[PDB]
């Protein structure tokens, strides 16, 4: 039960929840991985995404 | 509403238990179509299956 150390926490599962079963929501479930490091903020950015 | 009783007439309250109880004149048919059409696209089931 040790959600704040987790990696997938509650909104994956809130989200997952309701989401349409098609292919959007798992490249949307896929994209909510992206990552919070300042270096992916550098590639991502670059990628203007 | 006002009642009969043995001999005598009265008078009866009771609670609308759900919200479909009120008179169609002060919510109608529509209208309860209507909000059922936003407590699904509330839960993602725009599209309906």
């Amino acid at each position: 039960a040790h959600e704040y150390h987790n990696w997938l926490r509650s909104p994956f599962s809130r989200y997952s929840a309701t989401c349409p079963n098609v292919l959007h929501s798992v490249m949307t479930l896929a994209a909510m991985l992206y990552k919070i490091s300042p270096v992916s903020l550098v590639l991502q950015t670059k990628a203007h995404i | 509403t006002h009642c009969q009783e043995n001999s005598e007439t009265v008078a009866l309250c009771t609670p609308r238990i759900v919200i479909g109880n009120l008179p169609d004149g002060l919510a109608p048919g529509p209208f309860h179509e209507l909000r059922t059409w936003e407590i699904m696209e509330h839960m993602r089931l725009r599209p309906p299956p």
